């Protein structure tokens, strides 16, 4: 009796931290049609119904938000998602030429003075042997005056040819499920108060993660997921500086973005089977875009952001919030694409306030661009079409991702900027509750057995 | 003859662990799964936990999982709830029930009216 | 998670007619089986609860032909004909599908003079 | 209702059982290994990978002599060393989980007494097998 | 002349004979199942499927404790519910896609009878070596 | 130092050494077998081929009945046509790669004769069961 023998067993439920390819999965009502989307993939098989979600009683797990893996695959994903969707499209070669370009004084307003120019230029037809005079509509950030006359040429011109966008692809983002291959879990962080790293007391095993939306934005969160208790605080270290910190809100905040001009497209043969689609005429007056939060929610918002914050520096502390400090347009302002267009909004007005220690809405101007550089590359840049009629869209703030100045011993003051660039941040944000580990079904323990002879 | 008897009325003070019981008896205890539901009148009918005495398998739901402690003995046919830190919301009526997989809970107890006061 | 709507809170009828009792589901509650598991129950007053219907379509064991249930997915009814004084009690709507399980709001049963 | 047992059958549904528990359930855990141009290319080669390790760990049970069995008794006696927990702790306290962050130092050291045991084992079928 | 016997010893040879003259031909089947840049993904992802399969069937069979073998006789009785016929009749009539037909519906519960009566015989065997 | 024994337990070590000798190093080779754009393609095309090599193997050992071992005794009873050489001689001096030049004619013969041993033997395993 006393003498114990090894027995071994397969298919022990017990796992380890692992990294692997997870296959991605897309809603069922997504393959009606609309086959033309950036983030449709034929890949993505149809999504499994009715999920099951297993609950792990009893069992704590190690987490990190930070260090996770899952993250950069989704990064990666995208990437390779976006660039085949402009395999197909036309590459804008013949755009680079030289531009004669004068300003529209069409019934501008004072704050959209230079902002677009009527730039005329010879191009190639469909006939190797002839070239058409042709106008276009281009915004004052994509032509460069090169030095009477005035000649401009595309910003890109001296970088790289720009891959106009097929007019067909939407841009719209639809939700994307990561499922584990055989032989690896999902492991979801069930607590509502978790702050993204260190042990999740609640566990649960998911074959697939919920649909995460790829929306691509900078200094504010947009229609992403919300805490389901209280406003979420995460960083990587609080304490340093150098590590932006990640808000996520409880309750959504309304941003209505819109772009006022009725714009005008315009198709040019560029060659054979060859289009490049300009801006025609603006139908009406000129306007600048813009994107509106309500005040008073934006203010409770910040109140409640600020509370947060507290609790990690101090109670008697002057929580200040700026504007961006500075660098390229996409970082120091809230991009995002809006319908096919793509914003750059001056947020100076949404992180303009200090706090002590004890029907209006703000109006924060928007610029357009067309030559899009994404994900922080050089050397590939894209071309969004113009869309015709007034553009206009409604989302959530979700969520914000800031940045702290790096203050000179106690100031009892800590000033918070707006941050992005890197999308891996985003990502993170819908991902900090999930992990992946690999199961080892193989397990030896002591058993009163014996085999034979 | 299934049917299930739990104890009648336990008063206790409050921040103390009492242990109730859920006696089976006239049917195989193996086969059935013995779960357990709150009688309030302001938060309603809630499950609590749910035991299977074959495996000893302990299933909770987190608007009652830590506190509550559930325990079988198979030789007597037994399941028992241990609930530690009692308040006054904890004072109601909890009734122990079997279930089949795939089943219904047929078959129901008498209740157990507890109440949380020094 | 799945939040069980029962209504009315109040259901008065009189004597020897139809009550229908509506409870409304928050999310699907059909399982992977293809079986769902929703079940009314009924309490009387003094008594520990009592099942009525199982599956939602089927009798617990020769229950009256009064209590009849029917609905799918979202939306399910229960329907008793003939109402008598037996019936007087709380009707609760219950799923047995999706972990933590969950009951019904309640609907109490008022007989008429 | 289904009941909660249908979740104790599903994959690692009893990660959080007693091993004892646990141990009436490794079949999901079992078959779910096997479950069934970038991108195309990195399924195919994860597919093959976890093929391989189904294989390899296959290869290792049979090396053992537990070829086919999910449970396999052997020959090898346990030593105090690796743990003098009792039998009763372990198979009614303990989880595997918990189980294999004890275990995991000598893992090694009795994979290699399982296989010096099959191999001695198979020596002497054979050498019973020369004298029958 | 070679004669007729090489066909009843090819591929599926047996496919319209009885199923007790088709079971002294298994292996032949058993075997094919193993046989052996878009184009060459896709004949990659075939060959990868059909591994898969193959492993899937085994691992069925051994959870069944039938591994390494074609025919495995169990310890599950024959439920008249499935099938009256007699066995005469079965053996010496009938051919095996016929008979797939006619027991398709009863297939999986087949299948969970023979792995519950493993589980039982395994754990049967674990408490005989909790006797011994 | 570690010693020369740990060249005889590597990877084709006793491929020098007698045949009796080199029995006892099995696991070694067993073991290597399975160890672990254009180039991608081609390295899994290798994987995968290596694998199916490694299961085709498999299936012909649980053909024979030798499922799960390395060494297997069979009952087919050695030819002297084959190989009139002794026992001594066979596992005291040759090498297997000699004796794999030496019966590598009739390497087939035997696979059938296995084969045939092990139908036989599986009948008349379901014939006593026909009869118990
Ligand atoms: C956060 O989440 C919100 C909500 O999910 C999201 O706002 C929504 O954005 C989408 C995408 O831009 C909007 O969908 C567009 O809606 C317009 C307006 O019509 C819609 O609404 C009316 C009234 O409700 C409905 O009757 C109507 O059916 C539409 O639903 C449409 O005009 C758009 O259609 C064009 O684009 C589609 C892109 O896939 C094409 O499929 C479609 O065929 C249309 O293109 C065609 O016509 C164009 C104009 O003639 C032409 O230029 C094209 O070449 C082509 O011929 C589109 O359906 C949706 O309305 C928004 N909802 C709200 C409430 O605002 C936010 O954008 C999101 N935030 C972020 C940052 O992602
Ligand atoms: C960006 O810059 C481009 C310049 O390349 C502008 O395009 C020009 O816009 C002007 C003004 O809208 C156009 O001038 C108008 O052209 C019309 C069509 O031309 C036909 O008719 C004239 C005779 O009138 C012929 O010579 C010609 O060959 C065509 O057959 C004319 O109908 C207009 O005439 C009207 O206005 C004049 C004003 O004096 C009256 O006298 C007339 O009686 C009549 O009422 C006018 O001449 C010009 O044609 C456009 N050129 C091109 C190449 O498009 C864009 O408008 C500008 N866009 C923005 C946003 O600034
Ligand atoms: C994000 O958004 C914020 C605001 O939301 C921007 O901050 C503003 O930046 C502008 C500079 O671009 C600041 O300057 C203001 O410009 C106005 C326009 O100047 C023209 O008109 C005056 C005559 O009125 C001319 O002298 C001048 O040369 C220009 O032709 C001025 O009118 C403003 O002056 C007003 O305020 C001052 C101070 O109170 C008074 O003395 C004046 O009399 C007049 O009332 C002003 O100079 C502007 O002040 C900034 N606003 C704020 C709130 O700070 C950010 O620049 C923007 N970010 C980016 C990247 O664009
Ligand atoms: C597109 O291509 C056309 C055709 O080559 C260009 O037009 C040409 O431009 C040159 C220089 O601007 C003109 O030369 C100048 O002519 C004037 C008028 O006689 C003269 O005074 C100057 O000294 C100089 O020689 C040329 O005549 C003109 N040709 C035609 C047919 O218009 C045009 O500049 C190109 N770019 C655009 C945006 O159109
Ligand atoms: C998120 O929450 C986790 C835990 O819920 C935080 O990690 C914990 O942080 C505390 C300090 O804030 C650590 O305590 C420290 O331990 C070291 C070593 O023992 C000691 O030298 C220090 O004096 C201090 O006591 C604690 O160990 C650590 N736990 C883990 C598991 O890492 C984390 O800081 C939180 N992060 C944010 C951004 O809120
Ligand atoms: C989170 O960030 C904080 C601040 O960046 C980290 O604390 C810092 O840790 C460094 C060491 O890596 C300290 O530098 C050392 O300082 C001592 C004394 O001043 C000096 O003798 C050493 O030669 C070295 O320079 C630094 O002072 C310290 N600062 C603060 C404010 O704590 C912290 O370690 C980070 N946490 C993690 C988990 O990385
Ligand atoms: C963002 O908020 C601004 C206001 O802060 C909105 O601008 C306002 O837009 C409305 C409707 O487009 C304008 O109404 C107009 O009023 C005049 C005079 O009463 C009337 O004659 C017109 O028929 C029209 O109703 C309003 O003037 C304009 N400005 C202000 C100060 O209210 C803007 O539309 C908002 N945009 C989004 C996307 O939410
Ligand atoms: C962003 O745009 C949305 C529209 O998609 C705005 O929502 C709409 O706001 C108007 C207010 O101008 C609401 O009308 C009002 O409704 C209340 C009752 O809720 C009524 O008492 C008022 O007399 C007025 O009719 C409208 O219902 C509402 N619709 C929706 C679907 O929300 C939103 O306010 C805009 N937000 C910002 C910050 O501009
Ligand atoms: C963040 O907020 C601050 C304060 O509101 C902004 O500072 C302001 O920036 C603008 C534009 O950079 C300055 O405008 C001036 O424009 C004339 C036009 O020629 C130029 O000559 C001047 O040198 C200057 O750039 C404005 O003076 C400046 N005001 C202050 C008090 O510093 C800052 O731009 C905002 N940054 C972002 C990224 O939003
Ligand atoms: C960021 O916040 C600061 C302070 O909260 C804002 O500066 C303030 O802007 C208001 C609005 O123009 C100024 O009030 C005005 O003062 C002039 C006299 O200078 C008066 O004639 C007007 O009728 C109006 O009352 C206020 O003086 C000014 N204060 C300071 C210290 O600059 C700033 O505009 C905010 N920036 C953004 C982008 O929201
Ligand atoms: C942005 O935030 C708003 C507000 O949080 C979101 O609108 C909310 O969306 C949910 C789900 O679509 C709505 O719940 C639904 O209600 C209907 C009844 O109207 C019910 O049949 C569904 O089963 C579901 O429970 C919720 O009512 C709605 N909130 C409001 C005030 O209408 C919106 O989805 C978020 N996302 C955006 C704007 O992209
Ligand atoms: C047309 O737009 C140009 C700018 O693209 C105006 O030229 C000047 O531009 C500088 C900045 O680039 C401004 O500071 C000046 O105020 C602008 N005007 C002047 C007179 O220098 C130009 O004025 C605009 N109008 C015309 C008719 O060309
Ligand atoms: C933008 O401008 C176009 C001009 O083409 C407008 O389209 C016209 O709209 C009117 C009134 O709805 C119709 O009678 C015309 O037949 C339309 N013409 C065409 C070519 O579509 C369009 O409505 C404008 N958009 C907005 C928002 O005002
Ligand atoms: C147990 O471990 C000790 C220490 O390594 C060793 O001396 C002893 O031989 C081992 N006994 C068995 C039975 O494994
Ligand atoms: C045979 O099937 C019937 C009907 O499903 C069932 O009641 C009985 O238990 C089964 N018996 C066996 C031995 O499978
Ligand atoms: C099956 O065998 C029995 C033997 O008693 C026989 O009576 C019966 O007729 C046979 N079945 C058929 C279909 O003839
Ligand atoms: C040995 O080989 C000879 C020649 O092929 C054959 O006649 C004989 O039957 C064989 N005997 C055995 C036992 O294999
Ligand atoms: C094989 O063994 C026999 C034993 O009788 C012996 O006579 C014979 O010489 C041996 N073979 C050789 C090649 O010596």
């Amino acid at each position: 009796a006393e003498n114990l023998w090894v027995t071994v067993y397969y298919g022990v439920p017990v796992w380890k931290d692992a990294e692997t390819t997870l296959f991605c999965a897309s809603d069922a009502k997504a393959y009606e049609t609309e086959k033309h989307n950036v983030w449709a993939t034929h890949a993505c098989v149809p999504t499994d119904p009715n999920p099951q979600e297993i609950h792990l009683e009893n069992v704590t797990e190690e987490f990190n938000m930070w260090k996770n893996n899952m993250v950069e695959q989704m990064h990666t994903d995208i990437i390779s998602l976006w660039d085949q969707s402009l395999k197909p499209c036309v590459k804008l070669t013949p755009l680079c030429v030289t531009l004669q370009c004068t300003n529209v004084t069409n019934n501008i307003t004072d704050d959209m003075r230079g902002e677009l120019k009527n730039c005329s230029f010879n191009m190639t037809t469909e006939l190797r042997d002839k070239k058409q005079k042709v106008y276009s509509l281009f915004y004052r950030l994509d032509v460069v005056q090169i030095n009477s006359n005035k000649e401009y040429r595309l910003i890109n011109c001296n970088t790289s040819a720009c891959t106009q966008a097929c007019p067909k692809v939407s841009f719209e983002p639809i939700p994307i499920h990561y499922c584990a291959p055989a032989g690896f879990a999902i492991l979801k962080c069930k607590d509502k108060k978790f702050n993204g790293t260190g042990p999740c007391p609640s566990v649960s095993t998911v074959q697939c993660t919920h649909g995460i939306k790829p929306v691509v934005s900078t200094q504010l969160l947009l229609n992403g997921s919300l805490a389901e208790e209280e406003v979420m605080i995460r960083s990587e270290n609080i304490t340093n500086n150098a590590k932006n910190i990640l808000v996520q809100f409880n309750t959504p905040v309304q941003i209505n973005c819109t772009r006022p001009n009725n714009n005008t497209r315009k198709s040019i043969r560029i060659g054979p089977g060859q289009a490049f689609y300009a801006t025609g005429d603006i139908i009406g007056d000129i306007r600048q875009a813009h994107c509106n939060v309500s005040k008073a929610t934006w203010n409770e918002t910040l109140g409640k952001v600020v509370k947060q914050l507290r609790k990690h520096f101090g109670n008697n502390t002057i929580i200040r919030f700026a504007n961006s400090s500075g660098g390229d347009l996409e970082v120091t302002t809230h991009s995002f694409n809006c319908g096919g267009e793509f914003f750059y909004c001056n947020t100076s007005g949404l992180f303009n306030s200090t706090w002590i220690s004890n029907n209006d809405s703000i109006t924060l101007p928007c610029r357009i661009k067309q030559i899009i550089n994404m994900w922080q590359r050089i050397g590939q840049c894209m071309y969004a079409p113009p869309i015709q009629g007034v553009i206009r869209c409604v989302s959530n703030i979700t969520g914000l991702i800031l940045t702290r100045d790096g203050g000179s011993t106690n100031s009892t003051t800590e000033t918070f900027r707006p941050g992005g660039g890197d999308m891996r941040d985003n990502w993170r944000s819908e991902l900090y509750k999930y992990k992946v580990v690999k199961i080892e079904p193989l397990g030896v323990a002591p058993t009163r057995c014996k085999r034979r002879v | 003859q299934a049917q299930l008897q739990q104890s009648g009325t336990e008063l206790v003070r409050p921040g103390a662990s009492v242990t109730l019981s859920c006696k089976a008896s006239g049917y195989k205890f193996n086969d059935y799964e013995i779960h357990w539901v709150k009688q309030t009148p302001v938060h309603g009918l809630e499950w609590i936990g749910a035991i299977v005495p074959e495996t000893g398998f302990t299933a909770y739901s987190q608007k009652f999982r830590g506190k509550a402690l559930l325990t079988a003995d198979k030789s007597s046919s037994t399941v028992y709830m241990d609930l530690r830190s009692l308040t006054s919301a904890d004072s109601a009526v909890f009734y122990c029930s079997r279930l089949q997989l795939f089943g219904y809970f047929d078959v129901w107890g008498t209740g157990t009216t507890v109440i949380v006061s020094s | 998670d799945v939040l069980m709507t029962q209504n009315p809170l109040s259901l008065p009828v009189s004597l020897g007619d139809q009550a229908s009792i509506s409870c409304r589901s928050s999310q699907s509650v059909v399982y992977s089986d293809g079986n769902a598991y929703l079940e009314w129950y009924l309490q009387k007053p003094g008594q520990s609860p009592k099942l009525l219907i199982y599956k939602a379509s089927n009798r617990f064991s020769g229950v009256p032909d009064r209590f009849s249930a029917s609905g799918s997915g979202t939306d399910f009814t229960l329907r008793i004909s003939r109402v008598e004084t037996e019936d007087l009690g709380l009707y609760y709507c219950f799923q047995g599908t999706h972990i933590p399980y969950t009951f019904g709001g309640g609907t109490k049963l008022e007989m008429k003079r | 209702a289904v009941g909660i047992g249908a979740v104790f059958l599903g994959f690692l549904g009893a990660a959080g059982s007693t091993m004892g528990a646990a141990s009436m359930t490794l079949t999901v855990q079992a078959r779910n290994l096997l479950s069934g141009t970038v991108w195309g290319i990195k399924q195919l080669q994860a597919r093959v990978l976890a093929v391989e390790r189904y294989l390899r760990d296959q290869q290792l049970l049979g090396i053992w002599g537990c070829s086919g069995k999910l449970i396999c008794c052997t020959n090898v006696p346990w030593n105090s060393s690796w743990s003098n927990r009792n039998l009763s702790e372990i198979w009614d306290n303990m989880t595997w989980l918990q189980w294999d962050k004890e275990i995991s130092n000598y893992t090694q050291i009795i994979y290699g007494l399982l296989e010096e045991s099959q191999n001695q084992q198979e020596k002497n079928e054979q050498d019973l097998l020369a004298l029958d």
